[PDB]
């Protein structure tokens, strides 16, 4: 439900290869898929902000902190969810692939940082310019790949449950 | 002129709520929030209330992000 195809376009590709992941499931009693589709929302945004020019700064600031808040619970819950997998298998897989979410969104957050000041900027060189933005493609791209993972192994783990009465995510497709 | 307003710059996890919320002060007859464009398309009463939301949300801040806030392109 994101549309085909002013922006950045590796940007917008990462957000929309998340998006179609996070959609294949209802967002009902599954917080893991809402966050998700927020990131890709806040990930679009991004491709958007990282034109903007300037009024831009504070944005793409304000949105790097917010796209870090949505990793913040992917990565707590995909934790619940690993304490109540009963397959050493699984529950391992699940932790390796969330342990990186928190780096590379902090990542995301210093190199928007970065790119937030050049902003505006022209004394600023343009090799150093065109290198800022694609640290930041990079890293878009390696946390949305991260965070569609995640939910995939966390649904994987979602199969062998300890407990009932334990944690539990809705995996109900739509 | 016109009661149609159209809102650029919204966030990315921006919510229907937070638009009428924003425009609290104002008779939404319409409203159509886009997440992918961070874009709404709102309606209001009368050509002054449009007047007024253009006046007091055309560069403001919604948690952080600039807005600009115009009559919807005739």
């Amino acid at each position: 439900e994101f549309p085909e195809q002013v922006i950045n376009q590796p940007m917008m590709m990462a957000a929309r290869q998340l998006h179609d992941e996070a959609r294949k499931w209802s967002s009902k009693g599954n917080d893991i898929i809402a966050a998700a589709k927020r990131m890709a929302l806040l990930m679009a945004e991004m491709s958007r902000l990282v034109r903007g020019g300037s009024g831009t700064k504070r944005a793409l600031i304000q949105c790097a902190k917010d796209i870090a808040k949505a990793s913040d619970e992917v990565t707590r819950l995909a934790k619940e969810v690993a304490k109540q997998c009963t397959d050493k298998r699984i529950r391992t897989n699940l932790l390796q692939v969330c342990e990186r979410i928190p780096t590379i969104s902090t990542q995301l957050k210093i190199l928007s940082t970065v790119k937030a000041t050049m902003l505006g900027r022209t004394n600023i060189s343009d090799e150093e310019s065109e290198q800022a933005t694609e640290m930041l493609v990079h890293n878009a791209q390696n946390l949305m790949q991260s965070v569609k993972e995640t939910v995939r192994e966390a649904e994987a783990a979602s199969i062998k449950i300890r407990t009932d009465a334990g944690f539990t995510l809705r995996w109900v497709r739509k | 002129h016109m009661r149609k307003i159209l809102i650029r710059g919204l966030p990315g996890d921006v919510t229907n709520q937070e638009v009428h919320d924003l425009l609290s002060d104002y008779e939404l007859k319409y409203c159509f929030v886009d997440k992918y464009k961070g874009t709404a398309f709102v309606t209001l009463l009368n050509g002054e209330q449009a007047e007024a939301a253009i006046n007091a949300f055309h560069q403001s801040r919604l948690r952080e992000r600039e807005l600009s806030v115009q009559l919807q392109p005739t």
